RNA sequence: AAGGUAAGUAU
């Protein structure tokens, strides 16, 4: 809630980087 | 594309007026057999607003072969190639005399299915030889070549 | 309270059903034109086809030997007079624009004009006459009369 | 303003300001005010109120959201039955809670947030606030709250309502916030502010400030297609009116060199079309695009100026293939379609057995020996005449009984001075329909204006309240009825002409 | 002097279209190497031009006076 | 106020990071004749919504590589059986690989692709630029014109829409519905005032 | 704890 952009250090790493691109 | 290129490297008007103590001067009206207009390559603005408009052509004057024209090419500077062909086949069943349209459909159309727009198209105007000419380009086969123009004959 | 959750607006995804929606309807017209466009000896026997031109060459010598309206006008009927006529022109309006062809007269038009002008000209002295709210009903939200056959 | 800054943005601050200057909240509020006092006004004697008065409160009212008082006080002609009290969306009323003889009417701008902009909650806590507080000053224990987002342009209401008040304090409510000067104002500044518009953009327009640099040297076309479709009416005295169509004529003027193409259209073009209106329009620009093809490069226009909003986009779409083109619109209305009044048009093309393409020279001899610039500017004086009258005009054209038109041309021959003559008669015949029409004297007419009047841009105003724009006189402004003097002479006036229908 | 400097200052049409920006249509982007940089109602749709805006010539850029002297020592 | 594309008003950020919406923020309301009717987006019991990431919409070089060579093994089978048939490749027949190849298939049709033939040199031009002009390239290894752009958001400012609640969701943080447009279709901005 | 003072005439 507080807006502030979080590092994703570990966090969404599950998904690859193909995803959600066509 | 350019056959060698590799990875590495429109509205045309039917209606003439011939200009030459009297103050009425009824000038003499003309119709040119076909008109070509340059493709005019991103010359239009609002591309929705202009297939709006050529629609309404379209509807208001059906037999208006510019306007189908118009309206196709328009779809075809696009990039929609395969709406100008509709757009084309239904302004032939529309405008089945003027071998303009005739001529338009054995273009944009895939080679086959252009074979048989002009089969088609001596169907409906069959004194026309520009169209037969453009058959001899359609089929590749010089005895194809043979049927086509010695029936034009 | 519970909020019911809406269709999400989303002016590309909108954009993108819409190209879509014409790309697949493009390609149904084309199968159905495919379905009718698809459906259309002497052709190497040249000797054959030199003695039917041949033949055909004789064979030409052979042969040889008003009630059209019902539209509307944007007048009123006291608006004419009966000792004189008038020209009735169409009313200007967009092409894209599906309204109906009514039909004015520039100089009818104009009169309207300039008593629409004197009225507003004149303040008004009570906007109640002395429905609800009528000032800001009728502006934000034309006497006229249609045509019967030959003529009403 | 009722706005609460939190925190010092200075920008907004000012944007603010800006968009709430001239007193803009009391203005609102007093719109509002007046705009309940005419809907209540309306149905008195149908909600049973006696009277409605505008309560004087202070000039700062629109500012204090720490308390509040009543704006709008109903007396009734016998008692109300209060209802228990509910927001305005409540379809379900309980009409047995109390009753009363006075009603007041608050209404309370706010200018909302995106967490705060519940407008029904609000008002609910305001009212709540407010009836039972020792602070606020209410003529009467039972009344109504009328609470407005003017930041989300939301409106509701909470308290009593007694019968009739609930369908009328909505259908006004909606009516305000869907039309209100004040409000509009309100919107209009915001707009500007924010600078987004609703699909208005700027463009080449003729207007008459552009009027003088129009003469130039370059190929300029009007084109015209009023009289395209056309039909003649006329009323007999034995049967009815009747209508006839007639041949059409499409104008291609060139002021340049006087050229005027003119289009016949026979009649049996409109036969089995059902949408005449821009099929005119596509004809016309086939026309115009045809003509231009047929003219060479050298006499080929730049500049083509329509007469009609309509034919903008037709020519837009039939002139693809000359971009080098401006297609401008006339604001102005040129006296275009005024030509075919003429002798030598009007039987010239009603008898026209088939369409065609005919070229007239409407500088008939006046190049010879004055510019194009005064030939033109003269034309449209002549022009303007005869669609003003063509009957004292036709008279004008002709000074003396040894001046006839040569069958060559269209104008009679005059003499120099003649036209000198000739022109200022027809100036003051078009500036004496504009007296009569208008009731306003000739003299009154500025330089400035006849100019207007002569090239046809007429102005009007229906919102004059939007002078808003422009012991303070800001709550001052109060509700009237007819219930006073004024109401009961202008009440009394006609009761003896109703009085010959009268029923039993 | 004045006219012809305002027509080479004054806003031009495709400068006019340039600086207007559809509402809530999102345009892909045209220039890699500045996103910021964007044609606006330039020839996208909305603009509410059937034809293309044509370039304003009183605009064209040409070399100084002085810099036209440079070209007459040398040639 | 940050990832709203520039359109909208926002400021059209990119974010490279996890941000998360609070749900609050997903809600609005309207008023109809009914009286006011308020609205959420998220229907599914999930979390609170999350902008999508400039992560997941590039497609990774290993696969942009493996694209290229199968794109571009496809366009010369396709010009083979063009030259045969003495056809040209209208445009739909490179419909299923369209931006695919390192060297975009839309470089294929650019219109001035027969000048850009004889540009030889062109990325040590590009990478040597930096001595010349003032300001630092950020694709100073790439043409836009020679290489194809070799990325697309189309997909990234669709889910941010669509995460933001939509036109709905982000207009009622604005003054949009103070300014009583009946829509949102027929807008346009003025970057600039006139003055 | 702040970076949140409208300014201006008049007594």
């Amino acid at each position: 809630p507080t807006g502030e952009v979080l590092s994703l250090v570990g966090k969404l790493e599950g998904t690859r980087m193909g995803d959600k691109a066509q | 594309v350019d056959p060698r290129q590799t990875q590495f490297g429109r509205n045309t008007l039917m209606d003439m007026r011939l200009s030459q103590q009297t103050v009425v001067d009824p000038k003499g009206y003309l119709t040119d057999l076909n008109s070509m207009i340059p493709t005019h390559g991103g010359d239009i603005n609002d591309i929705k607003k202009a297939r709006l408009l050529l629609k309404s052509v379209r509807e208001t004057n059906p037999h208006h072969p510019p306007a189908w024209i118009a309206s196709a090419r328009l779809e075809e500077v696009t990039g929609k190639l395969q709406v100008a062909r509709n757009l084309i086949m239904k302004g032939t069943e529309m405008c089945p005399k003027s071998e303009d349209v005739w001529l338009e459909a054995a273009r944009l159309q895939p080679g086959d299915t252009a074979k048989a727009v002009v089969a088609q198209a001596v169907r409906h105007l069959p004194q026309s030889v520009r169209i037969y000419i453009r058959a001899a380009e359609l089929e590749t086969d010089i005895r194809a070549k043979k049927r086509v123009l010695r029936k034009a004959l | 309270e519970e909020p019911v959750t809406a269709d999400v607006i989303n002016p590309m995804a909108l954009r993108q059903r819409e190209e879509l929606r014409e790309k697949l309807a493009a390609a149904k017209e084309k199968r159905l034109l495919n379905q009718k466009l698809g459906k259309i000896p002497w052709l190497d026997d040249t000797a054959a086809w030199i003695e039917r031109s041949r033949q055909l060459q004789k064979e030409k010598d052979l042969a040889e030997k008003r009630d059209l309206q019902g539209l509307t006008v944007e007048h009123a009927i006291d608006s004419f007079r009966e000792g004189e006529t008038m020209i009735l022109t169409l009313k200007d309006k967009g092409v894209l624009q599906e309204e109906e062809d009514v039909l004015v007269n520039v100089n009818l038009v104009d009169k309207e004009r300039a008593e629409k002008n004197v009225e507003l000209r004149k303040k008004k002295p009570d906007y109640l006459p002395y429905a609800q709210q009528k000032p800001r009903s009728i502006l934000s939200k034309p006497h006229s009369f249609r045509l019967e056959q030959g003529g009403t | 303003t009722g706005i609460f800054m939190h925190g010092k943005i200075p920008t907004l601050k000012i944007s603010l300001i800006q968009i709430f200057r001239a007193h803009l909240w009391q203005k609102i509020h007093e719109s509002i005010v007046m705009d309940l006092c005419q809907v209540f006004d309306q149905e008195l004697d149908a909600l049973e109120i006696e009277t409605v008065q505008k309560e004087t409160i202070h000039p700062r009212k629109s500012y204090k959201m720490n308390s509040s008082c009543a704006d709008i006080l109903l007396f009734a002609s016998y008692k109300w039955n209060v209802s228990r009290p509910s927001l305005l969306a409540d379809s379900k009323d309980v009409m047995d809670s109390t009753t009363t003889q006075k009603y007041w009417i608050d209404i309370q701008l706010r200018w909302g947030d995106y967490d705060s902009h519940d407008i029904e909650r609000y008002a609910r806590a305001k009212f709540l606030d407010y009836t039972t507080d020792n602070m606020s000053i209410y003529p009467s224990p039972t009344g109504v709250l009328i609470a407005i987002d003017l930041a989300y342009n939301l409106h509701s209401a909470y308290g009593n309502w007694f019968p009739g008040s609930k369908p009328l304090i909505q259908q006004a409510m909606a009516k305000i916030m869907k039309a209100n000067p004040a409000l509009y104002v309100l919107r209009e500044r915001i707009r500007k502010g924010l600078q987004l518009y609703s699909s208005e953009p700027t463009e080449p327009y003729l207007s008459s400030q552009n009027y003088g640099e129009l003469f130039s040297n370059q190929i300029i076309w009007f084109v015209d297609d009023t009289n395209v479709y056309r039909v003649t009416i006329h009323k007999t005295f034995e049967g009815n009116l009747t209508t006839k169509p007639i041949n059409g004529a499409i104008f291609i003027f060139n002021p340049r060199t006087g050229q005027l193409f003119l289009k016949i259209i026979h009649t049996s073009v409109w036969a089995g079309q059902k949408r005449l209106g821009q099929l005119a329009k596509w004809k016309t620009a086939e026309e115009v695009a045809a003509l231009i093809r047929s003219l060479p490069v050298e006499e080929q226009p730049k500049q083509i100026i329509v007469t009609r909003k309509g034919m903008l986009d037709p020519l837009e779409v039939h002139l693809l293939d000359f971009p080098n083109i401006v297609i401008k619109g006339s604001e102005l209305q040129l006296p275009f379609q005024a030509c075919l009044k003429v002798e030598k048009f009007g039987d010239l093309i009603l008898k026209a057995t088939e369409p065609q393409m005919v070229l007239f020279n409407l500088y008939d001899d006046w190049l010879k020996t004055i510019s194009s610039y005064t030939a033109f500017s003269r034309l449209i004086l002549i022009l303007r005449a005869l669609h003003v009258n063509n009957d004292r005009a036709k008279v004008i054209l002709k000074p003396d009984k040894t001046t006839i038109t040569e069958p060559h041309h269209i104008w009679p021959t005059l003499t120099d001075e003649e036209w000198i003559k000739v022109e200022v008669q027809l100036k003051d015949l078009i500036l004496a329909d504009y007296g009569k029409k208008n009731n306003v004297n000739v003299a009154s007419l500025t330089q400035s204006e006849i100019r207007d009047i002569i090239l046809g841009m007429e102005i009007s105003a229906p919102s004059q309240q939007r002078q808003q724009i422009a012991t303070s006189n800001y709550e001052t402004q109060t509700f009237s009825s007819k219930t006073e003097w004024r109401v009961r002479a202008i009440s009394a006036a006609n009761l003896h002409l109703r009085t010959n229908h009268i029923y039993v | 002097r004045y006219r012809k400097m305002k027509e080479r200052l004054g806003l031009t049409e495709i400068r006019k279209q340039a600086n207007r920006m559809s509402f809530g249509e999102i345009e892909e982007d045209a220039y890699q190497e500045d996103l910021g940089f964007s044609l606006g109602h330039l020839g996208k749709s909305g603009s509410g031009r059937v034809r293309q805006t044509q370039v304003n010539e009183a605009t064209k850029a040409r070399i100084s006076k002085t810099l036209q002297r440079t070209l007459q020592k040398q040639s | 106020v940050f990832y709203t594309p520039k359109e909208l008003g926002g400021l059209g950020m990119l974010s490279m990071g996890h941000v998360l919406i609070p749900q609050s923020d997903l809600r609005w309301s309207k008023q109809t004749d009914v009286g006011i009717t308020h609205f959420r987006s998220g229907m599914s019991h999930e979390e609170d919504q999350l902008i999508p990431n400039l992560y997941r919409y590039i497609q990774p070089w290993e696969s942009e590589f493996i694209d290229s060579q199968r794109v571009w093994a496809e366009y010369a089978l396709k010009r083979q059986e063009a030259i045969a048939q003495n056809r040209r490749l209208t445009l739909e027949d490179l419909e299923d690989s369209w931006d695919r190849g390192i060297p975009r298939i839309n470089t294929l049709f650019q219109k001035d692709r027969h000048t850009l033939a004889y540009d030889k040199g062109w990325r040590v031009r590009t990478d040597f630029k930096q001595y010349q002009v003032l300001k630092q390239n950020p694709f100073w290894w790439t043409h836009q014109r020679h290489d194809g752009k070799l990325w697309n958001l189309n997909n990234y400012r669709t889910d941010m829409i669509q995460a933001l609640g939509g036109v709905e969701g982000i207009l009622e943080h604005t003054l949009f519905k103070g300014t009583y447009f009946p829509t949102w279709e027929g807008l346009f901005w003025e970057k600039a005032s006139g003055f």
